[PDB]
């Protein structure tokens, strides 16, 4: 209901990633389903992405996060991955249970 | 309508034999064009030390002429009709056959006995083949996968007969004379030992009906209705390193010894060399070839090419594959395939092998694409199994094979067994007999 | 079952449907399209070339994946086979299950997906798959000859240039596809099948609408030389004219002049005393060389001439020999038996084409592309013999006045230039 | 030279005769622009008749003396923007050696109009080989070129070359004011008869780029 979805907004703005500028999909661990998706982005999503954590990193090296009007907001969080990846991963689901 | 019927309306080939040795045979169809052959079990593996390079002088002369008919007449009579005449010799299994109209049948047959009897071995004319055969040698010298090929029979029988190249010796070629091209030819083309093979819309009654007049020479002496057993040729696991850092690429060869042609076993390798089967740069298939050792080879760029094999003969015969690459990636490479040739004799799964069957089976089908090769398969079947072998026996046979028999095949075959090994070009990463035995058990 | 009947429908959207069942134990199903490196303006080079080897890639209803490992799991097979001006994509494998070899032939010619990286991943093929092929120099004169005898379509490489590897996209490849592959271009022709099913399978599946999509830019004849000098041994050179069209019943003149000059062998390491052409040439030189009749026929137009290989030193007078016996020839020297002669051969020749179950689906399929139709092989072997003394001769003259076109490859150092024959 | 030079006398191994030939080679390289030289057999070393292409050589346009320029005195130039459009370049081509030599013009221009461009470039060579050419633009061309001469005396190694050239061709040295005479003595006729003997024989042409709207020698 619009609990999940009330709920959901609250956790994203807890777990903080954008006081760093960092998009949902920026954060995310590269095991190998991920990594072999990053590399399916279109030329430059990928440059804007590595910029973003170029720079998050750039922070959390000086200790600082962005001054608050520049942090993603929730509803303007872009999920230029998750496509791509559940292709991946559809992908690789077909391959397993293929082999038997 | 099934693949199990179209496989039982193939028309039953037919055979008749001639009170003097010849065998004769063929499948009709509808074709108005076809193909006729005489198929000698003659080669070099018939031959000695001494006339080392006959099947081939003559397969070389066996298109220049008769003595009814000279150099042009021949060609020309030919030519004229639009047939096509050509012919080969391996190790032990000569043969000369052409194509043409169902119409020129008979005409056609008669010429087929005028090369295999009356050859005309003009003396101008060997002294100038003797040239050339001497130039397809410094050119079939630099075909690497055939310089291998030889290299591994030459050392895998090493010290027999088999152990020969076709093409003979560089002496020998230059040295055989009319005289010594004869006694092969008397000596080996034998009726006993040729066949007549045919595939097309031919009758076969029609075609018998032309050998019995010119397939004549008829025997008196037991002698010449004997077909001389042949001395049993030894293998003997071992290596020949032929280096040449100057080399592209190098071409390794592993085997093991063959069955045999008659042996029910030959079916269960074929169906194991199917799963591993064979792959080549071009290949679209790409990382998702079915072949374990195909997609490794592919995701490491571990070889330029590779096959699997399973040269038979009448005694014996030699198993295993050939590969192509570059001398930093022959150990990789060596080493994978060692191990898928472990997997068969261990892990084979059913399906593994479901799919080798079905892909065995449609190559075996395209064995007989067209009245030349058609001819081919009789040519050979009588001459090695001894009678035809149909398409609908074939697939019995390959439908019995399951995973335990291949794994115990394999095993039976491969599992510790010494190696011959042949290795030509800038191999110097592949390095050991030793290490190489090694591979040859645990997976 | 011996013998049956071929059969040949027409759906209303052009889909031509050629069928027959042979009962061989194994069919051959396929799609021919009137496709190829014609199409390609300058801006979109080779993307007929790497369309070709992006047959394996995903489509909307099976992954480049389970495409291979589908196929091979039943013994099949798929190839793709291309001129300058046809495509033609095929699968073969057992009766038993032509059924599923069909999802992914209808899949990878109606509903390629062509997926940015699938693509970008697998370019890199073209520089490889381009150097396969040329290493028979055989292939690398034609290359040259085709933009030395053309302003454009038949011009254009059938390999991608090399400037172009890499640089090819998939809104390219698409609009290839989308402008090309119409249902009144294709054609779906059949071996060991009933036309019943090949029809129901062609009509329930089948989506992309008619119409020539993109008219192909008419075949401008230009006539230049392409001299390549490349220090290698022999020296190939072919030297042609303006030939004729897919059809033209004048084109079955040179067909029979091709066989009367000496198109090629018949007895293994031959002589052939059949070939004027050939015999013509050993009368002049002394060393291994090699000549043969050229001759191809294109929908709007054909080529037509000898191609000569020999020694460096030699290739002069190899190839002026070439063009003195094709002189001789234009002139009244053709025996009105040489032409009957030709005549079997060609007869032949033809006749064991449709031996393997590759030759027959071809010829088939061209036919039933070009017209729709199929003329019987006693009609075609009656349009043959059809053939009298002049039109030979006048092929053989339609050659010596004619603008020519040249190229070579070798050291062509005492190779003669166009212009010096 | 005497004291330490040795290697032996002699022509050594006379060089193959220049033979013409006239032919054209297209290079598709799908580059942004094309390239392109369209000549015919020109004069050759110090033979009188090559003075007259060095002369229709400047009277065409053979180069810009004004950075960022536009050259009025540049037939050709001019004669070709009064037909394109976009950016664009051409310029007179003149090559001489010593048993043969190249004339004509080489241009450089967008791909779509690569065409006319060159087109206007023959146009412009024919309205300019027919009796368009003022007794004056002739008496200007003339001090271009003992200008540009001149010049290249200036630098050590420009100079060093002038007198080698000479000095290996012939074993003379002909005086500042002897050349700029063989210059003037360049009659009108001289001039738009360079232009005739191109129009006339047989032409050789060079490309190289997105020849999809470039026109085939035999197209001129």
């Amino acid at each position: 209901g619009r609990l999940m979805d009330r709920i959901r907004k609250w956790y994203y703005n807890a777990a903080g990633f954008n006081k760093y500028g960092l998009m949902r999909d920026d954060t995310l661990y590269e095991d190998d389903d991920v990594k072999e998706a990053l590399k399916r982005l279109p030329k430059d999503l990928y440059n804007e992405r590595m910029f973003r954590i170029k720079r998050a990193l750039d922070l959390s090296l000086k200790h600082r996060i962005l001054p608050k009007e520049q942090w993603v907001k929730y509803e303007e969080d872009k999920p230029y991955l998750e496509p791509y990846l559940k292709e991946v991963i559809r992908e690789r689901l077909e391959r397993e249970a293929w082999n038997k | 309508a099934t693949y199990a019927q179209t496989l039982q309306n193939i028309p039953e080939t037919n055979v008749t034999t001639l009170d003097n040795g010849l065998r004769v045979a063929s499948e009709e169809s509808s074709q108005p064009t076809c193909t006729v052959g005489v198929w000698i079990g003659a080669g070099s593996r018939y031959e000695n030390e001494k006339n080392n390079g006959a099947g081939y002088f003559v397969e070389h002369l066996a298109f220049k002429g008769t003595k009814k008919r000279p150099c042009a007449a021949f060609e020309k009579e030919v030519e004229s009709m639009g047939a096509h005449f050509n012919g080969y010799t391996s190790r032990e299994q000569t043969a000369f056959y052409i194509k043409a109209l169902s119409k020129d049948m008979p005409k056609v047959v008669e010429l087929l006995a005028d090369v295999v009897q009356n050859c005309a071995l003009e003396e101008s004319q060997i002294e100038k083949e003797r040239g050339v055969i001497l130039q397809e040698l410094k050119e079939m010298d630099n075909d690497m996968t055939n310089v291998t090929f030889d290299y591994l029979h030459a050392t895998a029988f090493q010290g027999t007969a088999l152990a020969r190249t076709v093409e003979g010796t560089t002496e020998n070629i230059k040295h055989l004379t009319r005289a010594d091209l004869a006694s092969y030819i008397d000596t080996h083309f034998k009726a006993p030992r040729m066949v007549l093979a045919a595939a097309g819309g031919i009758s076969h009654k029609e075609l018998v009906d032309a050998a019995r007049q010119h397939f004549s020479g008829v025997s008196f002496t037991y002698k010449e209705d004997a077909v001389p057993i042949l001395p049993r040729c030894r293998f003997t696991g071992s290596e020949i390193r032929a280096r040449d850092d100057a080399l592209p690429v190098a071409h390794v060869a592993l085997a093991v010894e063959g069955p045999g042609w008659a042996d029910p076993d030959n079916v269960v390798l074929h169906v194991a060399n199917a799963i591993i089967g064979r792959y080549d740069r071009t290949f679209g298939g790409g990382k998702h070839l079915s072949s374990r050792l195909a997609a490794l080879a592919v995701e490491h760029k571990l070889c330029h090419s590779f096959q699997t094999f399973n040269t038979s003969y009448s005694d014996t015969g030699l198993f295993g594959f050939h590969f192509v690459a570059d001398p930093l990636s022959i150990d990789d490479m060596m080493f994978c395939a060692q191990g898928e040739w472990m997997r068969l004799c261990t892990s084979t799964t059913e399906s593994e092998v479901k799919r080798a069957k079905n892909h065995l089976r449609s190559a075996m089908v395209a064995q007989l694409d067209g009245t030349t090769p058609v001819c081919e398969t009789i040519g050979s079947h009588l001459l090695n199994y001894g009678r035809r072998i149909s398409l609908e026996e074939w697939d019995s046979r390959i439908s019995a094979v399951d995973a335990r028999m291949v794994r115990d095949v394999c095993s039976k075959y491969i599992y510790d067994k010494c190696p011959a090994l042949a290795a030509v070009g800038p191999i110097e990463q592949l390095l050991d007999y030793n290490r190489i035995r090694s591979g040859m058990y645990w997976i | 079952p011996g013998a049956e009947d071929l059969e040949i429908t027409k759906l209303p959207n052009g889909l031509i449907i050629a069928s027959l069942e042979n009962f061989s134990p194994a069919s051959r199903i396929g799609v021919f399209i009137k496709a190829g490196s014609r199409y390609e303006t300058t801006a979109n080079l080779g993307t007929a070339h790497l369309l070709r080897l992006a047959s394996p890639l995903t489509t909307k209803g099976a992954s480049s994946f389970r495409i291979t490992r589908g196929i091979e799991a039943v013994g099949g097979s798929l190839s793709v086979y291309s001129t300058r001006e046809k495509m033609t994509y095929c699968v073969e494998c057992l009766r038993d299950h032509v059924d599923t070899v069909m999802e992914y032939l209808l899949n990878v010619t109606t509903a390629p997906e062509f997926r940015p990286w699938e693509v970008t991943d697998l370019q890199p093929q073209l520089k490889v798959d381009k150097a396969v092929a040329f290493q028979s120099p055989q292939v690398g004169v034609l290359e040259n000859l085709h933009a030395a005898a053309y302003k454009t379509a038949l011009a254009n490489p059938l390999y991608c240039p090399d400037y172009r590897i890499g640089k090819i996209t998939s809104e390219q490849l698409h609009h290839f596809v989308q402008n090309n592959f119409t249902s009144a271009r294709m054609a779906l022709v059949g071996i060991g099948v009933k036309h019943s099913d090949l029809k129901q399978v062609a009509e329930q599946f089948l989506n992309i609408r008619s119409g020539a999509g993109t008219s192909s830019a008419k075949a401008t004849y230009w006539g230049g030389e392409i001299r390549e000098q490349n220090g290698h041994s022999l020296v190939h050179a072919a030297v042609v004219t303006e030939g004729a069209a897919v059809g033209s019943a004048e084109a079955n003149a040179f067909s029979v002049l091709q066989h009367v000059l000496g198109a090629g062998p018949l007895i293994k390491r031959g002589s052939s005393v059949t070939s004027k052409l050939y015999q013509g040439v050993a009368k002049a030189t002394t060393q291994p060389f090699d000549a043969s009749a050229f001759n191809v026929n294109y929908s709007d137009s054909g080529l037509f001439g000898f191609y000569t290989i020999s020694q460096a030193a030699h290739a002069g007078e190899v190839i002026r020999a070439a063009m003195n016996q094709l002189k001789a020839a234009a002139q009244g020297g053709v025996t009105e038996e040489d032409v009957t002669k030709a005549k079997n051969q060609l007869k032949a020749t033809y006749l064991m084409s449709v031996e393997t179950a590759q030759g027959l689906l071809n010829e088939i399929g061209s036919e039933a592309l070009l017209s729709g139709t199929h003329t019987a092989p006693s009609v075609v072997a009656q349009k043959i013999d059809s053939v009298t003394s002049a039109d030979v001769v006048n092929a053989a003259k339609k050659f010596v006045s004619g603008k020519k076109s040249m190229a070579a490859s070798g050291d062509l150092g005492s190779t003669p230039f166009l212009d010096e024959l």
